[PDB]
């Protein structure tokens, strides 16, 4: 009914699952709910890659002005991620903040015409609508076809002010001319905690079916299916937000009783319509 | 600045490494920082109650909802997202 | 185990409280020993139970709770059924039952529907007291939404005097979520905490109910403005931090100087 194993892994879900700049605190938490080091080096590093892909985790490389996204797609599998922009290989550490040693990367070059393209055609997109914002397309060959894989993110973190927020966005972009098929999930994660716990989490699955021309052209084009789809998932949050406070919040409880005026405790202890 | 799992290409110590996560702990500890306990019984693997109703339509015993559901029957495995 | 029960704490301040019981249990299954303590500070959603003699809903929390079965504030009676379970003196129970009756209206009164359920138990020179509040708005509408107040008082009785020093901790746990096509799946969801001690007079005219009830109700009005300020103001500025709809005008004079300014402190610090 328990076993070290089972716990490994409760300590492996809790770290995966930090909200936006919060993880060293869960793990730390983790760590001493665990009580047991050795058992929690056996899933680490594990965690650790798993939590700064699934969170696109911006990371700057030795020297290359390169904020690139560590994802899944760019994870080499040896211990290194891919920079398709730069290029390069790097190492990236997980304890540490930084990802040095790079390594070339002399690619397959395939797919690299449309990435080439997608890549710097988004991330005018991106330096428009996104703050903080940073984004790497990947140019792959997924099972035969053919895919750009542009990935987005966006964080804003506020520890002192005990808030933290991160936007992540995914598009999957499966090429079969004449007209191709669009994959996407847009994901927003906001984290208030001062006297409390309030979070925001929220995700928007999308799938369309694009008409695929030129190289310059089919970007763009793309870019255009992004940034109206983006702007129409915002849009709709905004929205909730206005019906929740001005709609449901309301119908939750009153500001102020039906009486109009406070509770009048020494009535409501003794004044009955009848016994 | 510096990395080297253990061969270090760099002639120096680096004692650093992914160790910084075990530390020897420290013995003193608050004990009892505050009053609150409230030690009862519990121990007895079980726990129903649910509310009413509250989530869209759809639940019940529906263990169907994930990308492609068809798997190892038609010619190929095809995914339109990941 | 001190500090494991503040980082326990500390993390179910982090992680989603979305899933709150599922989280909970994991972290007891992880840290056994904790259980207890676990389930009297880490607040969950209410859950509701049907109290068949009286055909009425009750709140569940640990405060009513013994073993596996918890006590129905209105036939004292446990469910699943117990033996010799943990009851409130005669006396309490009394109260008890006035402090139901006071709270079903003050419910009433500010949310026009929805549970309440009080719970209390002797300490050495007082008493404490839980009141447990649920309400859930239309089902009908594309928005649901879910209010979730626990409050805990504590009550130091003074020998000489008449006159008690009333301690409250209070939580209001609000969820909101929404399945609309231009929004996917959104979920606004949490908690937040206040407290409170105050020193009163305790009279004929004033009983412990009316100071209790005065304390609780201040205390909601309190937290039902920073909620609508916290989550319909400060995590909507957050998420329009993130991201904006209309293109951004980019700023090249602030990100070129700031190039250089920077190299500059490196090579000069470590």
């Amino acid at each position: 009914r328990v076993s070290d194993e089972e716990k490994v892994r409760i300590a492996a879900k809790f770290i995966t699952h930090a909200p936006p700049g919060e993880f060293n605190e869960v793990f730390n938490d983790v760590r001493l709910l665990l009580n047991n080091d050795n058992l929690l080096r056996e899933g680490a590093a594990h965690a650790f890659a798993q939590y700064n892909m699934d969170q696109f985790t911006p990371v700057k490389i030795e020297g290359y002005d390169d904020q690139v996204l560590i994802t899944e797609h760019g994870d080499l599998g040896n211990g290194r991620f891919l920079d398709p922009r730069n290029k390069i290989s790097f190492k990236f550490d997980h304890l540490r903040k930084e990802a040095s040693d790079p390594q070339p990367e002399d690619t397959e070059s395939a797919l690299k015409q449309w990435r080439d393209a997608c890549d710097s055609a988004l991330r005018a997109y991106v330096k428009d609508h996104y703050p903080n914002g940073f984004c790497t397309v990947y140019g792959k060959s997924i099972d035969g076809q053919q895919t750009i894989i542009a990935c987005i993110e966006s964080h804003q973190f506020q520890p002192k002010n005990f808030w933290n927020g991160r936007w992540r966005s995914e598009w999957k972009f499966t090429i079969t001319p004449p007209t191709a098929q669009v994959a996407a999930v847009l994901k927003i994660q906001v984290h208030y905690y001062e006297d409390g716990n309030v979070q925001l989490v929220s995700h928007k699955d999308i799938q369309d079916s694009v008409q695929v021309s030129s190289d310059v052209q089919t970007a763009k084009e793309f870019i255009k299916i992004i940034e109206n789809a983006e702007n129409e998932y915002q849009t709709a949050i905004s929205e909730n937000y206005q019906t929740m406070s001005d709609t449901t919040f309301k119908a939750l409880r009153r500001q102020l009783p039906v009486t109009r005026t406070k509770i009048d405790w020494n009535k409501i202890l003794s004044y009955k319509i009848g016994k | 600045g510096s990395w080297g799992c253990v061969r270090q290409e760099k002639r120096s110590s680096g004692l650093i490494s992914e160790l910084p996560s075990e530390e020897g702990r420290r013995l003193e500890h608050f004990t009892k920082l505050r009053p609150k306990r409230n030690k009862k019984q519990q121990p007895t693997q079980a726990a129903v109650c649910t509310i009413s109703i509250l989530p869209q339509d759809g639940e019940q015993n529906g263990l169907m909802g994930r990308v492609d559901e068809g798997v190892d029957e038609f010619f190929t495995k095809k995914v339109t997202g990941c | 185990s001190d500090q494991q029960l503040d980082c326990a704490l500390d993390l179910m301040r982090r992680l989603p409280p979305q899933q709150i019981e599922k989280n909970l249990s994991d972290l007891i299954d992880l840290v056994p020993s904790l259980c207890e303590d676990l389930l009297s500070s880490v607040d969950q959603p209410l859950k509701i139970a049907r109290d068949k003699v009286v055909g009425k809903d009750y709140l569940l929390c640990d405060y009513n709770r013994d073993g596996d079965s918890y006590r129905s504030p209105w036939s004292n009676k446990y469910d699943p059924p117990l033996e010799d379970g943990a009851m409130p003196s005669a006396r309490l129970r009394k109260l008890e039952v006035e402090a139901n009756n006071a709270f079903d209206q003050y419910r009433d009164l500010y949310f026009e529907g929805g549970v309440s359920s009080v719970y209390l138990w002797d300490l050495d020179h007082g008493f404490a007291g839980v009141i447990l509040i649920k309400k859930a708005g239309d089902g009908s509408k594309k928005i649901k939404g879910c209010w979730d107040s626990i409050h805990v008082v504590e009550v130091q009785e003074k020998s000489s005097g008449r006159t008690a020093h009333y301690k409250l901790t209070s939580t209001v746990m609000l969820w909101l979520q929404t399945n609309k096509t231009g929004s996917g799946t959104m979920n606004l969801g949490g908690s937040l905490t206040r407290q409170m001690e105050k020193d009163e007079t305790v009279s004929d005219s004033s009983p412990h109910i009316a100071n209790i009830g005065r304390l609780v109700e201040d205390m909601e009005n309190k937290i039902r403005s920073t909620l609508n300020e916290i989550y319909f103001g400060k995590t909507k500025d957050i998420v329009n931090g993130l991201r904006s709809i209309d293109a951004i005008p980019d700023n090249q004079k602030y990100k070129q100087l700031q190039r250089e300014l920077s190299q500059v402190l490196t090579q000069r610090q470590i």
